[PDB]
């Protein structure tokens, strides 16, 4: 059982940048996989990025084709905090962003693209990101 | 003083429920309970795990079974078969478990006739459906060989050119490839379903 809580969202002009934070608390010793999801207004939730926590940063991250080269997911194991650096934001990135954690080391996982929703047990409440062409 | 060759262990994950690593130690001149140990690469826990459920064949160890909580898919599995009476006789193998998953055979084969020239076959596989590809074989009682067709994550096959006067037979099997792994061995064949007279 892990408890996640996102932060760092807001409303930014197009082309600007943002950095989300998601602090894990609880049994943070056994959550082997973490990721970011987003939900556009009126649309289904989709996986953005995923990361394996106990790797040596050797191919341990996977991104969606829509955010590849623009978003980077990192993890501070010392402070138990997940991060998602967002640069060159376009209006299509306006969504509610959720972090998720999983403890099932045996679970099959998609090896091409963003994480699926079924691959994570624990979720955060979400943080809102709004990208507009003009200055909000 | 040359150490003897060890048997090669064959590990297979069955429907991500358990793992069977088996070997044949009948080559020993003196029978010996060979021991199994394992760990994972790209893992900060530098600890060696001993086998928790040894498999025996005539009072000697012939394999090991790992529970689901012990399986780390997508992390490199290192398995070490060792001689207890002589620790210098050990062999380590590095395996990728995502290519050694064997699902169970498809179940719940149902046929649904939509029209006089269209019938569909349906099945379920007790597994995440988006991680499996399927092969459908079918033949009539007047066909010398089978007829196979590859079906993707959509578990639906539509029979091309239905003949009501012929009796059909259907079988389906699955494989953990290619979205979530790169397995090469298919599952066993499902029980055959029939249609027509
Ligand atoms: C994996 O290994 C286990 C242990 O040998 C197999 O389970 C045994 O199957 C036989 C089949 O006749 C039964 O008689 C035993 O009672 C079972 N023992 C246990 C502990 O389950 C299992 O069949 C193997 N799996 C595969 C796919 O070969
Ligand atoms: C292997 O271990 C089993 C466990 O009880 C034992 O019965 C058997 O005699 C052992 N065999 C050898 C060759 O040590
Ligand atoms: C087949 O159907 C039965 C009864 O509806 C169900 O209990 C079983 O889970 C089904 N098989 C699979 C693989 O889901």
């Amino acid at each position: 059982q892990v408890q996640l809580q996102e932060s760092g969202g807001g409303s930014v002009q197009a082309g600007g940048s943002l950095r989300l934070s998601c602090a894990a608390s609880g049994y943070t010793y056994r959550d082997y996989y973490m990721g970011w999801f987003r939900q556009a207004p009126g649309r289904e939730r989709e996986g953005v990025a995923s990361i394996y926590t106990r790797g040596s940063r050797e191919g341990s991250t996977r991104y969606s084709s829509s955010v590849e080269g623009r978003f980077t997911i990192t993890l501070d194991t010392a402070k138990n905090t997940l991060y998602l650096q967002m640069n060159s934001l376009k209006p299509e990135d306006t969504a509610m962003y959720y972090c998720a954690a999983d403890d099932r080391t045996w679970l099959p996982r998609v090896q091409l693209g963003g994480p699926r929703e079924n691959e994570y047990n624990y979720w955060g409440q979400g943080t809102q990101v709004t990208v507009s062409s003009g200055a909000p | 003083a040359d150490p003897l060759p060890l048997p090669e262990v064959q590990c297979f994950v069955f429907n991500v429920e358990y793992m069977n690593c088996t070997w044949n130690s009948s080559s020993e001149p003196q029978p010996t309970n060979l021991t199994l140990h394992y760990w994972y690469k790209n893992s900060d826990n530098d600890k060696v795990q001993k086998c928790s459920h040894y498999l025996f064949s005539e009072e000697i160890t012939s394999g090991c079974q790992l529970q689901k909580k012990e399986i780390h898919l997508y992390q490199t599995f290192v398995v070490q078969l060792q001689d207890p009476r002589e620790p210098r006789r050990q062999a380590t193998q590095m395996l990728k478990l995502q290519n050694l998953v064997i699902p169970w055979a498809p179940e719940n084969l149902t046929l649904h006739k939509l029209s006089e020239s269209q019938l569909e076959l349906n099945w379920n596989n007790r597994f995440l459906n988006h991680c499996l590809e399927h092969l459908v074989q079918y033949r009539t009682d007047w066909d010398h060989s089978w007829t196979e067709q590859s079906v993707d994550y959509r578990h639906k096959f539509s029979l091309p050119s239905v003949d009501g006067q012929k009796r059909y037979t259907f079988r389906v099997r699955s494989r953990f490839n290619p979205l979530c792994g790169s397995a090469q061995h298919w599952s066993e064949w499902s029980h055959p379903i029939h249609w027509g007279s």
